[PDB]
């Protein structure tokens, strides 16, 4: 089994399952859980982790909502629905992305396109800066020129600059050349392909890694 | 305990 | 001295060279393309061409017909 | 699902529901809620959230008024309806926006990029910058495309980096087309069209700045 | 909803509905109130805000006067009718520009031409200087030439000068050219127009600011 | 709607309606009432008021005389028949002013404006400024329009501004009318026309004083 | 049909906007007539708008 | 309390 | 206490 | 100075 | 008959 992850706006609220007899844990990829907030009498026992999640046991039986908040200045509200059942993880990922002043210190302080090529390095070899989080990866984030489709995989978000690695497939029966130009879209910033391809063939399976402006446009 | 809420504040 | 910046336009109703709604000039853009570069982390770099501006705008008063 | 976004105008009023049995969340973006007012006796328990937020809790079965003030000298009104069911967070947004913040660029460019793009700008004034002073100008920096002849004009030299200027003359007699990539030579460093201009005719003068390197290695 | 605007001069009085059992508040656009009379045993509970607003609760039934008085010199008297029902914004608009000592010093100190350079910016980009506050605006200030009709929007007042927003509407089917000059009436002392405009077409729609002296004439 | 303003001369008595459930105000602009006296037992409760201002209660139900003195030792009377209803403001004004302020010009004009304006007058007076000095006049400073005929008379100079003065004169032997536009030339601050005359007539003699940019640059 | 480029675009560089005011007759401090005129600004400055295509 | 107000000076 | 009001002032 | 690499390669659609 |  694997958690779910759910991804709620800072606005959002989401009607979960929670369990009674063994303890349940929400976990925020990126940000640590600081306080919880439940109707009188209705969370039992709850417990900070070092990670940075947030284990809570509910003997109840009535519906209830419970907010959770972080330390980068984050509030997510869940509805927990109490069953008989075992323990359940849940991944709270953000959806829109947390302000963090001390990582655009680190951001602004060196050049730009050595940024880029930094940011682009890790999402490569997979060794992600220490300020950038996780986030929800936009669902339509480039251009996508005639006949490829794409799906998301993963999304690393700092304060001024985003990360999105898109997986993209080759519908067409003739094989696509693709320049790097045709998926730009208002707001990218680089775009690259991890196997420098000139060509690709049917049936691809090319990833290719964007980053944006942290909510420009 | 009217209303009451439990807000647990973590260090 | 405060600068004089308009020269008077060629030479209800007044004939003035003053007196008449005016509009900014325009910027100078210059293109300068960059040799493709090496750097100390041994990135290999392909800018293609800059462009700035070398001189500011300054305030014209239009010729009157 | 998602928060409830309601952009009401300074001293507005909105009627809104809000349950009795779970607690309730308003929160501004931007702003830090600083005080909430409800007649006496209505709202049990108020509490402050990471950054703006008010989560209440109110076991009243009757319509009342709520006042809340932000920390920038907002006050907006609401009217809450008690209903049993799901706690409801609500986005408060202001109407006209009071002020427009000029985001400064925060990129900034390469120290090599930069040195040869202040130099260009000074020659092309005709300011010469304090380490730079008069020389001769190099007799061969530049290719000659088409039948161009080139006369040397003006340079100036420096430390680290050395400049030409030459005037190009076109015999052709032909439309020609410019590319600053065709005037390459082994050791150049950039190449300016004065008069940014893509086609020279016959007798298109153009006059080019060439950085080169001086104590070439 | 918006609370309500009503601009009663010094000598004001205005009859508006408060109501009983949900709070109320009456607050002054450029002014901080800092005291509050109605007749012993009518208002039940009074607390002054941080934005400089006053929050008043009437449980009586009768109909009654009450005072309110501000910090740079200022009383106006509205009269209250307790009726059932929810809390009730008011916005008392000043219509009779305050002294405001401490602004005429920056108003004086610095030139005049700069001066209304100044305050007109501030009009066209909405960053009002900080001495002035909103005033009623006055309905006819300016001089309607030939077939213009005008309504008021905006008025900002210190001591010495003042500032309004006009919006222009042709009736005349021919478009007519518009002169500033056309527009002063004694007391006005600059007239400019947003869009620069050489000519207005009919059904034009085009606001010009207008400064007068305050209380001159 | 509107306070009832009544200028009563000093000593004077003005028969006014009060209300007797609810308090009223009276107030004089530019004056601060200092104290107020009535019958014994009439006006149970006075109380001061930002500004001139005095807020009274009256339970009477006879008409009494009411004496109010300001803080520039005025004194008014007024008879008060109190009556239900609602409380009454009034504003009570001075019959003929005592003095009239000469209000000093606050405007203070540009400090280039001034610099040209003193030196155009001195040169008219003939006084010459302690930096300026005589030299020799500009051999033509400014366009001759229509035949004019233009003889060096005097010059003066200084550190940033210099004056020439030459007469003017008219072989047309038509009717012409001055603009001082006319005489620009690249380079000219300001033309003054020493006699005030809109058309020269033929031998028009008008001298003009011509104040242009030593040290131009 | 296979083409190796970087997609150029040409600079726009908006230019600025105006706003000029009438000044009405004034009498200054040390008594000298002002007869009407004008002064000019610029409200908004020029600035490089970023392209919408890359093509 | 004949003929008191209310009269509250806030800082 | 009627026609009273509760208002926390948060910090 | 940093580098220069690449003497220029011998010599939709830009060349 | 426009004039500035």
């Amino acid at each position: 089994q694997s958690p779910a992850t759910i991804s709620l706006p800072q606005g959002g609220q989401f009607r979960l399952s929670i369990s009674n007899t063994d303890p349940n844990m929400i976990f925020i990829p990126g940000d640590k859980v600081t306080a919880i907030t439940a109707p009188g009498g209705m969370l039992a026992d709850k417990r900070l982790t070092r990670a940075g999640g947030v284990l809570f046991t509910s003997v109840a039986t009535r519906t209830f909502t419970i907010f959770v908040e972080t330390a980068r200045g984050q509030t997510f509200s869940v509805v927990a629905t109490p069953v008989k059942g075992e323990g359940r993880v849940y991944r709270l990922m953000s959806a829109e992305p947390p302000s963090r002043p001390e990582t655009r210190k680190w951001e602004t302080a060196q050049a730009y396109e050595k940024l880029l090529i930094s940011l682009n390095r890790a999402v490569l070899t997979g060794d992600i800066p220490d300020g950038y989080g996780e986030v929800k990866p936009l669902s339509d984030g480039i251009r996508l020129p005639g006949g490829f489709s794409v799906t998301p995989l993963k999304a690393w978000a700092g304060d001024q600059l985003r990360a999105d690695r898109y997986e993209l497939r080759n519908a067409n029966t003739w094989g696509v050349a693709l320049r790097e130009q045709d998926f730009w879209k208002p707001g990218v910033r680089a775009v690259m392909f991890d196997n420098n391809a000139q060509t690709l063939m049917g049936g691809g399976r090319m990833t290719v890694t964007v980053i944006r402006g942290n909510g420009e446009g | 305990r009217p209303g009451m809420m439990d807000s647990q504040e973590f260090s | 001295t405060v600068s004089t910046t308009p020269p008077v336009s060629a030479g209800v109703r007044c004939d003035n060279p003053g007196t008449v709604h005016p509009q900014r000039s325009r910027d100078q853009i210059a293109t300068v393309w960059i040799a493709p570069w090496v750097d100390s982390d041994n990135a290999f770099h392909q800018p293609g061409r800059v462009s700035f501006v070398v001189s500011p705008a300054d305030w014209v008063l239009p010729a009157r017909v």
